[PDB]
């Protein structure tokens, strides 16, 4: 994942 | 490859950060949807394109 | 220090001077000062030609009247410098051309005299035709050269059919194309107030959905000077003061040499 | 902005009523509420700001007297005074625009534009 | 965060700064705040401008487009057994208007697809269901001539099945432009006129246009063979400009448009009438 | 946990201490458990007031409007091509009293709609699958003069494209009232009459209301063309508030509703007639 | 019959006060309407019952017990700030709960005098002022 | 981004803690279900709106 | 530093703003700016009332015009200011009220056009009367409110024993009050010269013999404007131009809350 | 994941  | 990002909160139920997750499932870029998360700029390109840019205090003509 | 003004300016470019006593500062277009084709954004492969001091440098056109019923006049660009010497040469040997330039517009009066001009500077400006007949106008007539074209206060639709005058019908409210002056002042623009000021001095980038592109069959910038107050004086009802208009090229580069295009301009 | 000639001179009153009372048709009235006093000379023009003074945190961009903005006026403070051999007529032209703090929502579509069967 | 400036609290003066005072020939706007001219209280500002980013601004569905197609009997006479249509923004004045606030443009854009059908006459028998077929031809592929004919074997042009009743068709188009960004507006020609030349035909473009074909055609069809009874159907285009970037702001189109270009005949008088001295 | 106070265990009792006695006047209700007057044992109270929560009390889908349109032939005459409806939960009284035991609220708002219909007379052959466009008109935009004019465009007013027989459609809206908190009771007036007015209509308000149009209207039409024969068609809008919160309560509406405001006419006699000593 | 017809004037008796009525008597005069409102006492003058409009904040003046009441008011409304011309944000009503009675005099008659302190007042948006038709 | 919670077991089967996942797929929170986790207050606004809150077994007026 | 001016300012005072391009720099009384009644200095043991932005602001007056035969005009504070707004409202409210003042002249004209004012703030302006009768003019007359009172060039008895008016008359070589202008200048002031400058700006302390007294009874400060020079333009032997003057009040409080003061102005 |  690629939590921003 | 799930993305994650906080939701921003208008309205809150009588229950913090909320979240949404998207995934992109297409490889064109054209297929995906927006991510309406935008940059803001200055409007002084428009407003103020002088080549001295002078000071609000001072006098405009001097 | 010492005493410096936002009134007082000097510009050169070549062998060219241009002094101004009364200015109003100066503008920038969308603050972005003219550069060349840098290698990240360049497409056509030959290597171009940059003339520098022999065509970026202050051509003066010729003067037109301010008076009582002026309506309001409009050049191109590069249309206006066509004949303009040596970037003129430049621009017909060549399939492409690109350049900035920096605009100097001139009517000095006195104390006593009134008015105010509106100077626009115009990314791509589409003007309106003639005719029933839609995107119609001749090339020829779309582009006056050096002498610009007029404005008027209303539409006389060109009513001969059988022979079409072809050319476009500029109504001074409506910016010449169906949008309302006042609004006009979102493009880069100065303001020649009379009492205020002689001149107005407008810097321009090249703007355009390409790095370079054919200066022969597109205008990148319209000039657009209208009365925004009329010229008034003491009580002379038939006054009438010049304005001039000079005009410098600049970062003038071209690609795709051949032999001179030599455009029908009857 | 003023485009009359530099050897006319003259003080003028622009001003801001918050709505609620009878819109101002006197100075006197004018002067009690968000005004500018603008002294004509070598700076041509004059800037009055109308404050966001609202009950409701958005307004509507119809007409409305529930969510209304108030009323403008200009008066002359003193007057226009020209020399002899000047014009002694001239032209006002006037500008608008949004401060900083400006904002819109709910997007719709205008009424300013349309198009026939 | 993206709201907007607290205002400051600000207090009476008496001096020597006059932010009142400008000049608008400069051709700058005077950046003032209501603290420069009247006392202010402070107010934590918490309004934002998320709803007018330009993507916002554009993220909508437009109609730009409505497409009649029949299904029936193929006579021996002009028929609509098929339809075709150069994609344009330009058909419709709404979207028209918003992209026009700008000079150039850079997006992707999403297409869906509406259709809706019915039957022409009082009754002759009924119709299965129905299949569209949207083809879209780039320019220079051949073009249909027959409702039938081999170019709708779209080997290599894009096409669309749509079955009725389905859920709207939807497709998305990357930024296929010719040049770096969507020219909204060219003042220019395709064509230079040049002494040398024979008739002065030859070097004769229209004011304002680009390419002759710029962005090519959809072209529709009903699939299906047709029923004894006779079925219209009406395809509506509607566009989104996703991803979106915009330069070079311009006025708003003010008189009623009149055709491709920035031309205008009539309605040329869009402001009322109201008394200077009247609220 | 949510579970209530647990019982305790109390027993006899001689004292100055007087739970019992009280003084309304004060204001205030008594706290008083049944061990303050009783003896009791020790329970262990495993009740909870989960479905008492305001969310819970409002999660539900209420029918505020019936919107009738018609798919026909385009007459000369006063016809349904497409209808209007102003927004308002109060067009119906059931969800309208429930909400309206509170003084102000806030919240989402869930729009599901239920579209059915039929045919209208005996027999003119069939009719294709319809396709209906629900749009909503924010206050300022163009509203519709005809079924199918320029406004349907829809370039910036949001519209729903519901396919007959899918699953009924549905959306979802913020929160946007123009004040912190929507009023479901506003004590006043959109304007004051001052003694400087020439008519006494120009101060005029109708007592209650604020804004003109404050929300809107939805807009719904049958994108269809009109078949031979006739169909009439109907759209049921249910509504939940979602993620709500609710200030200030208020009695609950004793005698039946007479319009938009807190007006009464008749049946306001709600109670039956029992004797005073009658169980 | 006309809903939300209540004039300015009449919605605001200013110092005055309004009343209230054991019964709702509909203004008949089509021609030239009241324009008043007609608030019966048992529905609270708005379509409700009054024995729960307890709710509301409130004491009761019981004379064998007290004389008086004192409820202290927040600023109460949707807004932070509005226009006290246009909008009124509390009301205050006063009802006989219990009717009074005396000895044996059958025409009793005592006064109830109504005292107000406005708190923590604050002012937005001058201007010239607001002078409201009254009549 | 998946949340999870404990659901309160009414009925249970002849089978402890149960779970329920939730993943919010729209980014305007308003898109949003209902949580139904809700907070309780204190009638005591309501019920005992006293400057001097007094306790029940004193005289409530003194 | 930038291009700041003693010409050039801005004053503002809640939610009015005034501009001035042409001054000749402004004069605070006695070196003393406006501030509030301190503990130490304090007399009425009552929590005043501080009306700030609502009475601390510019209020316009009705303007006079100058012409040839202009001899003089005065005003008195806080009379002059009386109904103007909250200001107004707090002075009849209150037994008593203390005020400072901000002091705007306003009087422009042309650079041909000639003549000078001058300005005058007087603490205590007692003015002299009509008659044989002394100290007998009567508190309507005393006090003219907004309008403001005139000079006379010469001292004319009012005659009428049997109905006396009552009114001062302030002759002005004598500065209205037995003394001569000339001197008037050891005053707070200001000249408006025309060819110099458009205005006067005077800043103005509470001064009196106490902390706080009845602004209805007592005015504290007289505004005094004279033709120290007559105005001249061209030949045009009637010319006339208006004078305005604008005043703030200054840290204004008020003491002895009570039912309005409702003098008799008839 | 946010396990509450
Ligand atoms: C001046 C005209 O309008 C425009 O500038 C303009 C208008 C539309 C726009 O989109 C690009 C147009 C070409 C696209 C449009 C439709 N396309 C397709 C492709 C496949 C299918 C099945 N259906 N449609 C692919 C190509 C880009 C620019
Ligand atoms: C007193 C009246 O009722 C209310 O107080 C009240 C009633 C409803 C309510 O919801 C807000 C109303 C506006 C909403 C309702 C419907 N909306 C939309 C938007 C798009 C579409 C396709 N369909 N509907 C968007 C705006 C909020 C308050
Ligand atoms: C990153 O995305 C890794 C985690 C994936 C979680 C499950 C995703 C389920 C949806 C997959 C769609 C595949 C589309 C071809
Ligand atoms: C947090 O959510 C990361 C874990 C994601 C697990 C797979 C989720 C599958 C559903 C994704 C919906 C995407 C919606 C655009």
């Amino acid at each position: 994942i690629s939590e921003v | 490859g799930a993305q994650v990002s906080s939701q921003k909160v208008g309205a809150h139920e009588n229950s913090s950060t909320i979240n949404y997750t998207t995934i992109n499932y297409y490889k064109d870029s054209a297929s995906n949807a927006a991510s309406k998360q935008d940059y803001s700029q200055d409007p002084s390109k428009f407003t103020e394109p002088l080549k001295d840019v002078l000071i609000k205090t001072a006098p405009a003509l001097n | 220090a010492c005493g410096y003004s936002d009134r007082v300016l000097q510009l050169t470019l070549g062998n060219s001077t241009i002094t101004t006593q009364e200015a109003a500062n100066s503008v920038v277009a969308y603050g972005r000062w003219p550069e060349f084709i840098r290698d990240d954004e360049a497409n056509p492969v030959d290597q171009p030609t940059e003339p520098d001091v022999a065509t970026c440098r202050f051509y003066t056109l010729d003067t037109v009247m301010w008076g009582k019923e002026s309506k309001g006049w409009w050049w191109k660009l590069p249309d206006a410098l066509r004949d303009m010497g040596l970037f003129g040469q430049n621009m017909y040997y060549h399939y492409l051309g690109r350049s900035g330039y920096t605009v100097h517009v001139q009517c000095n009066a006195s104390k006593f005299h009134q008015g105010a001009l509106g100077v626009f500077a115009i990314p791509e400006y589409c003007l309106a035709g003639d005719s029933d007949k839609q995107r119609y106008t001749s090339y020829a007539n779309a582009n006056p050269g050096e002498r610009g074209g007029k404005f008027y206060s209303q539409f006389n639709k060109d009513n001969a059919v059988t022979s079409p005058k072809r050319e476009f019908c500029p109504v001074d409210y409506l910016l010449g194309c169906g949008v309302l002056l006042g609004n006009a002042f979102v493009y880069p623009h100065q303001i020649i107030n009379l009492r205020t000021n002689n001149s107005a001095t407008i810097v321009l980038p090249y703007v355009n959905a390409l790095a370079i592109d054919s200066m022969v069959k597109h205008n990148n910038w319209g000039i657009a000077i209208l009365p925004l107050s009329p010229l008034d004086f003491a009580q002379d009802s038939s006054v009438e003061i010049p304005i001039t208009v000079t005009i410098a090229p600049m970062c003038s580069e071209f690609n795709g040499l051949r032999n001179v295009t030599a455009p029908k301009f009857q | 902005l003023f485009c009359g000639s530099m050897m006319a001179t003259g003080k003028i009153l622009v001003a801001y009523a918050p709505p609620g009372a009878q819109p101002p048709t006197s100075r006197k009235e004018a002067m009690l509420g968000t005004h500018v006093i603008w002294d004509l000379g070598l700076q041509s023009s004059c800037t009055m700001v109308v404050p966001w003074i609202s009950n409701v945190t958005y307004r509507q961009t119809t007409q409305d007297s529930f969510t209304e903005g108030g009323y403008i006026s200009m008066f002359y403070q003193t007057r226009i005074v020209v020399p002899l051999s000047t014009p002694k007529s001239m032209s006002m032209l006037g500008f608008v625009s949004a401060c900083n703090d400006f904002s819109v929502r709910l997007l719709r579509d205008t009424t300013h534009i349309s198009q026939s069967a | 965060q993206d709201s907007l400036p607290d205002t400051k609290a600000s207090g009476p003066a008496h001096s020597k700064e006059v932010p009142a005072l400008t000049a608008v020939e400069t051709g700058a706007t005077n950046p003032l705040a209501p603290s420069d001219t009247v006392q202010t209280r402070h107010v934590v500002q918490r309004r934002s401008r998320s709803e007018s980013t330009i993507e916002s601004f554009f993220a909508r569905g437009a109609c730009v487009a409505i497409i009649e197609v029949d299904n029936e009997q193929p006579t021996t006479r002009a028929q609509k057994l098929f339809a075709m249509w150069r994609i344009t923004y330009k058909d419709t004045v709404q979207l028209r208007r918003k992209l026009e606030l700008f000079t150039y443009s850079r997006f992707d854009m999403e297409l869906t697809f509406v259709v809706t059908a019915n039957f022409t006459n009082a009754n002759n028998g009924h119709a299965l269901n129905q299949v569209y077929q949207i083809m879209y031809i780039p320019p220079g592929a051949p073009t249909p001539k027959s409702w039938d004919d081999y170019t709708w074997q779209t080997s290599s042009n894009p096409s669309i099945f749509y079955t009725y009743g389905a859920a709207p068709a939807r497709i998305s188009v990357p930024y296929v432009g010719l040049a770096n960004a969507y020219s909204h507006f060219y003042d220019g020609f395709a064509k230079v006129p040049l002494k040398t030349d024979a008739n002065d035909q030859i070097g004769d473009s229209l004011y304002s246009a680009m390419t002759v074909d710029d962005f090519g055609v959809l072209a529709v069809r009903v699939v299906n063979d047709h029923n004894p009874t006779k079925v219209t159907s009406k395809v509506r285009i509607y566009m989104k400009p996703k991803h979106v970037r915009v330069w070079c702001p311009r006025p708003p189109r003010a008189v009623p448009y009149y055709g491709p270009g920035v031309d205008y005949r009539n309605n040329l008088d869009p402001l009322s009438e109201k008394g200077l001295t009247t609220y």
